[PDB]
């Protein structure tokens, strides 16, 4: 069973958290801080946009990932269908992806 | 030479990985059209049966025999 | 115990309530992992491992891009929990009544539906497919193909060329 | 079922005994003595950390978040330890209908551990280590699937059982010569102990998925992050290595498979000590700008090869 | 010196050695013949189903 | 009775085994604190692993001079530490100013800000003498929890 | 029939989700991929039960186009924040 | 005195360009850097454990 295999690993992982959660307890003072790592009071309270810099490169992944998923037939489809008719079509998707990346060379962005 | 040998060495000097991206991908298109071996791969692809064989009613037919080992239809014998 | 897909379909709608009842794109982002990942199991149990795991490949990868705009652009002000806001929780509490109250009618007899079709029980009828094919089995077993639909390959290749050029003009 | 329980407890020990190698081999690489005092050769120290970090260490974050944060170390282990199940081995636990698809999907799902740790602290200091961890992983997921496809089209289908049988005379390193070199870099897509790596180690910035986490969740992160290093080392030893199969004697396979993986296990810690970090911007320029046109050209090359000379499963 | 390094490798030659042998040697108790059948596609699945139906009764895979 | 008494020593054995320091780059003492990582005098996986981050570590080593500008900074770092925590003030600056002491900015002895368990007196804290700062720490951990 | 009724009920909630707007514009782009997820499950079950084999290619094409609109809308979200500050449905000028 | 850090381009034509391109295409010099710490692993560490061994000093 796939369901019994996945759940037994997941239930053992969450049980180890409980062991580290309930055993160590003595005092909880107003001692824990927001930023940590380096110290001092947080100048940037809560949340602020920041954004930008990688906005173009991240978007292109969402566009490219669909094509790689459409490339997944290649080792699994080429078994029954004619190869000569497929050769013109299978390469066609890979060629145009290089064309889109060639347009990505002319000003890539801020990244 | 103006662009055949003069411009080719410029790609090797600055960003040399660009040479391999055009040469290897370029040969991947030219080779399957000219080489005399590509037609053999399609032959075995058609010969390998995925579905079960179908029996047809025989009434005056050429190159058709029983299921036993005999010369019928064609039958693949391309390389062992 | 007999039901496999039906229990998973409950978890499928469970994550979908956190979209109409807006929980911000982090708690609402979780829905595409929780109900999305269980949603693959709905496809997997019927058959075809390819198309079932194809949902995992994009709706988690593309969600990382969405995550690249959760800590960016707009939403970085307050987390906005779906358990805190009165306008949000009111949509969730009515949202669960659209799902959990429906399951109450499933147990014993056929369930009442808004559509004309009756739901009934269907435990063995849930699969509704014979063995038939053996070698190179399943319709999903040889699903994706470049042959026959040659016209479909060109336009998909075109649409993935357009976007890259177009987004460059926008930005 | 007993096999799953016999693949978590001895496997968590392998991630525990990794801590030795993480400063013994890395130590001798830097000409310094590692584990020595605690055990005969410091062998009692890796098991001591489990007594140290879980039973006595108590922290929970300040401003925090709600249910999420503590959900993330559950997501760390419960998605990276499940990766052991689809592994072909001598014999796999529930052999998948398509093997590598489950390996690629759950690896990308394992990235969420460092993603949800960004919203662990509501403060902006922690999410900078998370935003850096996005780009250091998001770009390398492109080639990871493409370089797989060139190997998969060369040999068999997606099923991991066929990948053992295909290597009977020679390894897949020799036909896939530039592609094998790519899988020393593309394997380091996940936040691993390396020179390429991701936003996880200190050095310049604050420690990602560690500054927000305690000890107990933070200790649970290392049991998942170092676990992925072994996972990629085994996965390379299936796709590129093989040597022999032998279905009659499993003993001859199990010894020979471990030596091939252990040589690769040292190789990532060899990388870690040797070289500095590649920078946030310039790691995005190694791939995408430079390596993506190279991999696709080899992907173009590997499409033609089964058509040029017969190579269909 | 490698006399300190090698116990770090030898301890890995036991723990990582377990998952390989534990999967294979458990097939003795689970099945009659030290083998678990590969499923893949319905063709191989049907052969297991008719085996359990034909005079094996309770056992999933059994010879004769 | 006997199992209970030995289990408390087993928990204390984990702190006797390994303790992670904090890289307080506070003064010249921090340079000799880097010499603990240097091979000739090593505690690297003898009982010390450098990793930083105050949330993960067990022991914080105050390595040098503290000022009024640093007194609010170090205090909450000690508060960011997990509750079983040990402070080793290493150097004369950490013990009450190398010179200083009668100066305007320097806080005297760290104990005014954060309590200290193990003192190291050495200005240029020789790595030979520094090794006690971790070895005596393990020796001081004797008994925890009776009831 | 039985399984279809649950995933149709999931479609109706996501239908309201595309028609409901509160503060941020990010909810719509989640629901755009959400509605496409519900259509994909509906397509997968219909084709596989009454086997097609040829038409099982069609949802794979649909899944490609599922994020084609979603990638363009998410890139439009970028330029709104550059013109303004934060993307808001509450903040618009046109009449 | 002037030592000069600038090399003023080592590559010129044919032989000097291709070998400088070969190291950037694959690795080679990184594998050469990998072998630098290989020999460092082989040689004995100059390490002193305190509770038994003691370090060098002065009168
Ligand atoms: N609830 C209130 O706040 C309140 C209201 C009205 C009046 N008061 C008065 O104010 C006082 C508040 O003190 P508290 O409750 O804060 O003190 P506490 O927290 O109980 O601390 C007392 C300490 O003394 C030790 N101790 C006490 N009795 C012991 C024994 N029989 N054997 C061994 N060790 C012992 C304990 O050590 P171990 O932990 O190691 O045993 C403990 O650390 C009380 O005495 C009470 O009369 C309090
Ligand atoms: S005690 Fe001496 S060595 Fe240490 S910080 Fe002060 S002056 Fe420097």
């Amino acid at each position: 069973n796939l369901m019994l295999a996945l759940l037994t690993n997941f239930t053992l992982a969450t049980l180890l958290v409980i062991i580290a959660f309930w055993l160590p307890q003595l005092n909880v003072y107003s001692e824990k801080t927001s930023p940590y790592e380096c110290g001092f009071d947080p100048m940037g309270s809560a949340r602020l946009p920041f954004s930008m810099k990688f906005f173009l490169v991240a978007i292109t992944f969402l566009l490219f990932d669909l094509e790689i998923a459409l490339l997944l037939p290649l080792p699994w489809a080429s078994q029954t269908a004619n190869l000569n008719t497929m050769l013109t079509m299978a390469l066609f998707l890979i060629i145009l992806l290089a064309v889109s990346l060639a347009y990505e060379w002319t000003q890539k962005g801020l990244e | 030479a103006e662009r055949v040998a003069a411009f080719l060495k410029n790609v090797w000097a600055k960003e040399p990985v660009l040479v391999a991206s055009f040469a290897i991908a370029g040969l991947a298109v030219i080779l399957p059209t000219l080489s005399p071996y590509t037609k053999y791969s399609l032959m075995i692809n058609x010969x390998x049966x995925x579905x079960x064989x179908x029996x047809x009613x025989x009434x005056x037919x050429x190159x058709x025999x029983x299921x036993x080992x005999x010369x019928x239809x064609x039958x693949x014998x391309x390389x062992x | 115990m007999l039901y496999i897909v039906f229990i998973l379909s409950v978890i499928f709608v469970m994550g979908f309530v956190g979209f109409s009842s807006k929980p911000s794109p982090i708690y609402g982002g979780l829905g595409l992992i929780v109900s999305g990942g269980v949603g693959c199991g709905i496809v997997l149990n019927f058959g075809g491992s390819f198309l079932g795991l194809m949902v995992f490949l994009i709706y988690l990868g593309g969600m990382m891009v969405v995550f690249g705009y959760t800590t960016a652009m707009a939403t970085e002000q307050y987390p906005e929990i779906w358990l805190s806001n009165k306008a949000v929780l009111g949509a969730f509490v009515t949202g669960l009544l659209m799902e959990f109250f429906m399951v109450y009618y499933v147990l014993k007899d056929k369930e009442v539906e808004v559509v004309f079709e009756f739901n009934g029980l269907g435990d063995w009828v849930i699969y509704d497919t014979g063995d038939s094919g053996f070698f190179s089995e399943e319709a999903m077993g040889i699903a994706a193909l470049y042959s026959y639909g040659t016209w479909l390959v060109i336009v998909t290749g075109w649409s993935l060329l357009i976007g890259v050029v177009v987004i460059m003009e926008i930005t | 079922m007993i096999n799953i329980l016999m693949l978590i407890i001895p496997i968590l020990l392998a991630v525990a005994f990794l801590t030795l190698v993480e400063r013994k081999v890395l130590g001798y690489m830097q000409l310094r003595k590692g584990p020595n005092v605690v055990g005969p050769y410091g062998l009692l120290q890796p098991i001591a950390d489990a007594i140290k970090l879980f039973i006595k260490e108590p922290l929970r974050p300040a401003t925090s978040s709600a249910s999420m944060f503590i959900l993330a170390p559950i997501m760390a282990l419960g998605l990276a330890l499940t990766m052991w199940i689809p592994l072909p081995m001598p014999y796999p636990l529930i052999n998948m209908n398509l093997g590598v698809l489950f390996m690629l999907a759950m690896s990308s799902l394992a990235v969420y551990s460092i993603l949800w740790s960004g919203w662990a602290s509501n403060s902006k200091y922690a999410l900078i280590g998370a935003l850096r961890a996005v780009a250091q992983t998001i770009s390398y997921e492109v080639t990871l699937a493409i370089i797989l496809l060139s190997v998969l089209l060369m040999s068999g289908s997606f099923t991991l059982s066929t990948l053992i049988t295909t290597q009977e005379q020679m390894w897949l390193i020799l036909p896939a010569w530039p592609l094998a070199m790519m899988w020393f870099i593309s394997t380091l897509a996940e936040t691993n102990r390396a020179p390429f790596d991701l936003t996880e180690g200190e050095s310049e910035l604050v420690s990602g998925f560690n500054v927000e986490y305690a000890a107990g969740p933070f200790a649970l992160f290392f049991m998942a992050e170092y676990a992925n290093i072994i996972m990629m080392n085994i996965f390379t030893a299936i796709l590129f290595l093989g040597t022999s199969h032998n279905p009659h004697m499993p003993e001859l396979y199990t010894i020979n498979f471990t030596i091939k993986s252990l040589l690769l296990t040292m190789s990532f810690l060899w990388i870690r000590a040797s070289y500095p970090r590649f920078r946030y911007d310039q790691l995005m320029h190694l791939l995408w700008k430079n390596f993506l046109p190279l991999t696709l050209a080899l992907c173009m090359w590997h499409v033609s090869l089964p058509i040029l000379t017969s190579g269909i499963p | 010196m490698w006399f300190e390094v090698l116990p770090g490798i030898a301890v890995m030659g036991v723990c990582l050695f377990i998952p390989g042998m534990a999967t294979a040697r458990i097939h003795r108790f689970s099945n009659g013949g030290k083998e678990k059948r590969v499923a893949h596609y319905p063709y191989q699945w049907y052969l297991m189903e008719r085996d359990r139906r034909v005079s094996g009764v309770n056992r999933s895979y059994v010879s004769k | 009775e006997y199992v209970v008494a030995k289990l408390d020593d087993l928990i204390n054995w984990a702190r006797r085994s390994s303790l992670w320091p904090m890289t307080f780059g506070l003064a010249c003492c921090a340079v000799e604190m880097m010499h603990m990582a240097a091979p000739r005098y090593d505690m690297d996986r003898f009982g010390v692993v450098f990793r930083a981050s105050p949330r993960q570590s067990d022991v914080m080593i105050v390595a040098g001079t503290l000022t009024n500008k640093m007194a609010p900074a170090l205090r909450k770092v000690y508060d960011q530490m997990p509750e079983p925590r040990y402070v080793v003030s290493m150097g004369s600056c950490a013990n009450g100013g190398g010179y200083y002491h009668y100066s305007y900015s320097v806080v005297r002895g760290c104990d005014r800000i954060v309590p200290v368990d193990i003192y190291v007196p050495g200005c240029p804290p020789t790595a030979e003498a520094l090794l006690y700062g971790i070895l005596q720490l393990q020796k001081k951990i004797k008994r925890e929890k009776r009831l | 029939s039985m399984v279809y009724m649950n995933i149709m009920m999931a479609f109706t909630v996501s239908l309201v989700g595309l028609l409901m707007y509160r503060s941020h514009l990010m909810s719509s782009l989640l629901c755009l991929e959400g509605m496409m997820l519900s259509l994909f499950v509906m397509a997968a079950l219909t084709i596989l039960n009454s086997h097609f084999t040829l038409a099982s290619m069609m949802p794979i094409i649909l899944l490609v186009f599922a994020a084609c609109e979603a990638a363009l809308g998410l890139s439009l979200l970028v330029m709104v924040s550059n013109t303004y500050g934060t993307d808001y449905v509450q903040n618009l000028n046109l009449l | 005195t002037y030592k000069y850090v600038n090399l003023r381009e080592p590559s010129m034509d044919m032989k000097s360009v291709t070998d400088r391109a070969a190291q950037t295409l694959l690795w080679t010099e990184l594998i050469r850097g990998l072998g630098m710490t290989l020999s460092y692993l082989f040689r004995e560490p100059a390490t002193i454990n305190y509770p038994f061994e003691k370090g060098p000093l002065s009168p």
